[PDB]
């Protein structure tokens, strides 16, 4: 219940790290276009 | 979208990875307030190594946040593969100690959960195997990210490095897609550890 709000943070980061690390590399195969 | 841009892409995924690691050092000190009576045993060096680790990396995001608005400043300028490279450099680093401080987090649910928990069921024996083979394969990434360091800044004063370039892209790219694994496995860990004790 403030546990249940820092596993809140902790899954609301962790989504935004996984949307970052798809957008990077969804990124890396056009850098490997431009290779 | 380019390689300035992804870099902005692998700088936030490391702040965000920061967050969370600091989130994780939170849990971590409630659960030692519980099981553990004092700095013994590792945890007053434990404490001020998360501090020294924790300033460091707020330090080199803030030079990489500085590197990346310089890179893109330039952007039209075309000149800059030096730039590119620095930033290579500085997310490497800021890697590095993350990885250090994911280390610390490791060892500190460890030290914990030896006291309160067998090590031998509810997912412990796999968690060991896990964190384990997380930390050889991001060791081994760092040490591949190093030597293309090396190469890149070399390739750079001669006919070209491109190639190089993308490839390091690559490296930190996975370093930090296994350091997510192993912040993962550390969350686990503290959950099964505040279940029981707390
Ligand atoms: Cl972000």
């Amino acid at each position: 219940x403030t546990w249940e709000x820092w596993d809140x943070a902790i899954a609301e980061y962790a989504a935004r790290i996984e949307a970052l690390i798809r957008a990077a590399q969804e990124q890396q195969e056009k850098n490997e276009x431009a290779l | 979208s380019g390689i300035v841009q992804q870099q902005n892409n692998l700088l936030r995924a490391i702040e965000a990875q920061q967050h969370l690691l600091q989130l994780t050092v939170w849990g971590i000190k409630q659960l030692q307030a519980r099981i553990l009576s004092g700095g013994s045993g590792g945890w007053m060096e434990w404490d001020r190594e998360i501090n020294n680790y924790t300033s460091l990396i707020h330090s080199l995001i803030e030079e990489s946040q500085n590197q990346q608005e310089k890179n893109e400043q330039e952007l039209l300028g075309g000149s800059g593969g030096s730039g590119i490279v620095q930033q290579q450099n500085n997310l490497l680093r800021a890697i590095e100690a993350q990885q250090h401080l994911l280390q610390l987090t490791v060892w500190g649910i460890k030290q914990l959960q030896a006291r309160i928990l067998s090590g031998g069921s509810g997912g412990w024996m796999e968690w060991d195997r896990e964190i384990n083979n997380y930390t050889s394969l991001i060791h081994s990434l760092i040490e591949e990210s190093q030597n293309q360091q090396e190469k890149n800044e070399q390739e750079l004063l001669g006919g070209s490095g491109g190639s190089g370039i993308v490839q390091q892209q690559n490296n930190l790219l996975r370093a930090i897609e296994a350091q997510q694994h192993l912040l993962q496995l550390t969350v686990w860990g503290i959950k099964q550890l505040q279940a029981r004790i707390l």
